[PDB]
């Protein structure tokens, strides 16, 4: 199989404003984040024949 | 003479950088206090009640 990594789509920052300016929500809010997996996988083709 | 202050820190002055806050944070502190050596010593006025 095959198991590549696939980037989380992204995320906002938070326009704090005036007041919170010495609140610790003047850092805004987290810009969480998480990779997703795709699994790449084959199936079988088969034939035969006889002379 | 009679009164000494007895010491223990100086001011003293530290920044923590708050960081989460943006806010840096200045901290001034000293521990310090007026005793007298013996219990006589002051006397004080007063305004009339």
């Amino acid at each position: 199989i095959l198991t590549m990594l696939v980037e989380p789509d992204a995320g906002k920052a938070t326009w704090v404003a005036a007041s919170t300016y010495g609140t610790d929500t003047t850092t805004g809010e987290e810009v969480k984040g998480a990779l997703k997996e795709i699994h790449f996988s084959t199936y079988k083709l088969a034939a035969k024949s006889f002379i | 003479d009679n009164f000494v202050m007895p010491r223990q820190r100086a001011v003293t002055v530290e920044r923590e950088r708050q960081a989460g806050k943006q806010r840096d944070a200045y901290y001034v502190t000293q521990r310090v206090n007026l005793q007298r050596y013996f219990a006589n010593g002051v006397v004080s006025g007063t305004y009339a009640a």
